[PDB]
């Protein structure tokens, strides 16, 4: 396992959507029940892509709306954006439209854009989806997703869980096939 | 002296790479220690394993500041006749070489991101209940694929950004002759075979001998000159740190095959040359 191509890929998102855990969970294979607030931290990770060897490496940025000056700093030179909103969270999905595909464009217009769908092992829980009712709330559906993805003009709309790992490996394979 | 100003802080260089290569990371400890959140037992293990990690991290962070300091301190003498510019060039290939192996290194590492992260991440959960600045220079630092490569980039473009006056020539012109004058040691033609490792480094000593005969026969001033472009005294120094058996052909042709050597304007320095 030698040096690869260096892929610079910046994941953006409120807290809580589960920026911070997908990358720990997809390098490391460990998931923190634990939440911190991270203002910026970064991972790294030599795989292979169709065939290539990559050093995928991920900037993970602060969610919170305090950063908002501090955070673009990481932006530049970036290979792929991922807009990281909760599934469980119709706010975090909006704040999507709203907030992130303004900033991202703003700053890298050019660069390509992978809408991911968070915590998608919590969309189908009697636990969870009684609190959405509580507040009255009705999780985003993945015609929704897909429908937003389309509008912000994402390359792909991946939905994952970073508890489950069910489809955690393809946000990523597809975060680097988008700059192959 | 600001001339040796960089060969200072390469004496550790060998030092860092090689804790480099031996950082093997406290992956495992990290790990276990988020697996099982509320073991305060392992997070005193893993806590304890970062630590070592990150103060080795932050010794290869200051030495990547010293190192570019000291760049740009050799730069700034650029500005300031008779100006030796072979220190520009030769420490140039010093750092670089040092630079690469640093990168490579790193860039197959992806433990190094990973302990940082985690050791700002579990002191952030400890404010619940090293410099706070200098980490976040780090953790930016540690985040790029080739951090020195990137660091040394951006302390030359700084320093000619902030010296317009000086033309991008002045300073880049020593990183392509040198690309040049390499590819005639090391490229092969057709007419004969490719040569050894003990022949290119003989065929390098010759060169540098041989061009200086022919510079010193051709151009009006010579190579023993004070006002000269050639620095014999140095090239000379070269030739006596190699065995004496080997570069005797060389060192002779220079004693009796040159032209301005044994004229009154020579220095008595140079002069000093004898064989038994
Ligand atoms: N059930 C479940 N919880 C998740 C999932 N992903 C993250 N979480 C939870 O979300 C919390 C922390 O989310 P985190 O990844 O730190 O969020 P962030 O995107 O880093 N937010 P911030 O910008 O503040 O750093 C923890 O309670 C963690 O267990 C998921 O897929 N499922
Ligand atoms: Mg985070």
């Amino acid at each position: 396992g030698s040096a690869g191509q260096a892929i610079k890929c910046v994941v953006v998102g409120d807290g809580a959507v589960g920026k911070t855990c997908l990358l720990i969970s997809y390098t490391t294979n460990a998931f923190p029940g634990e939440y911190i607030p991270t203002v910026f931290d970064n991972y790294s990770a030599n795989v292979m892509v169709d065939g290539k060897p990559v050093n995928l490496g991920l900037w993970d940025t602060a969610g919170l709306e305090d950063y908002d000056r501090l955070r673009p700093l990481s932006y530049p030179q970036t290979d792929v954006f991922l807009i990281c909103f909760s599934l469980v969270s119709p706010a975090s999905f909006e704040n999507v439209r709203a907030k992130w595909y303004p900033e991202v464009r703003h700053h890298c217009p050019n660069t390509p854009i992978i809408l991911v769908g968070t915590k998608l092992d919590l969309r189908d829980d009697k636990d969870t989806i009684e609190k959405l009712k509580e507040k009255k709330l009705t999780p985003i559906t993945y015609p929704q997703g897909l429908a937003m993805a389309k509008e912000i003009g994402a390359v792909k709309y991946l939905e994952c869980s970073a508890l489950t790992q069910r489809g955690l490996k393809t946000v990523f394979d597809e975060a680097i096939r988008a700059v192959l | 002296e600001i001339y040796n100003q960089v060969n200072v802080v390469l004496k550790d260089a060998e030092g860092i790479l090689e804790d480099l290569q031996s950082y093997r990371g406290a992956g495992h400890e990290i790990r276990e220690a988020i697996q099982h959140p509320a073991d305060e037992k392992l997070q005193e293990k893993a806590w304890g394993a970062v630590v070592p990690l990150v103060g080795k991290l932050k010794k290869f962070y200051e030495f990547s500041q010293r190192l570019e300091a000291a760049l740009r301190g050799l730069l700034g003498a650029l500005t300031s006749h008779l100006e030796r510019e072979q220190a520009l060039a030769k420490q140039f290939a010093e750092i670089l070489h040092f630079t690469l192996r640093f990168d490579e290194l790193k860039m197959t590492n992806p433990a190094i991101q990973n302990d940082f992260s985690y050791y700002r991440r579990t002191l952030s959960r400890m404010r619940i209940n090293v410099n706070n600045e200098l980490a976040n220079r780090m953790s930016l630092f540690y985040a790029e694929a080739t951090p020195m490569l990137k660091t040394l980039s951006d302390a030359t473009t700084k320093f000619v950004s902030e010296n317009k006056n000086l033309p991008i020539e002045n300073t880049t012109d020593c990183l392509s002759t040198m690309a040049s004058v390499c590819r005639v040691m090391l490229e092969t033609p057709e007419y004969r075979s490719r040569f050894t490792n003990e022949e290119t480094v003989s065929f390098c000593l010759r060169v540098m001998v041989g061009v200086i005969i022919l510079y010193d026969h051709v151009h009006p001033v010579g190579a023993f000159a004070k006002t000269s472009k050639i620095d014999m005294k140095g090239c000379i120094k070269v030739l006596k740190d190699q065995p004496p058996n080997s570069v005797e052909g060389l060192l002779n042709a220079l004693r009796y095959t040159t032209k301005h050597l044994n004229d009154e304007t020579t220095s008595k320095q140079i002069k000093s040359m004898l064989q038994g």
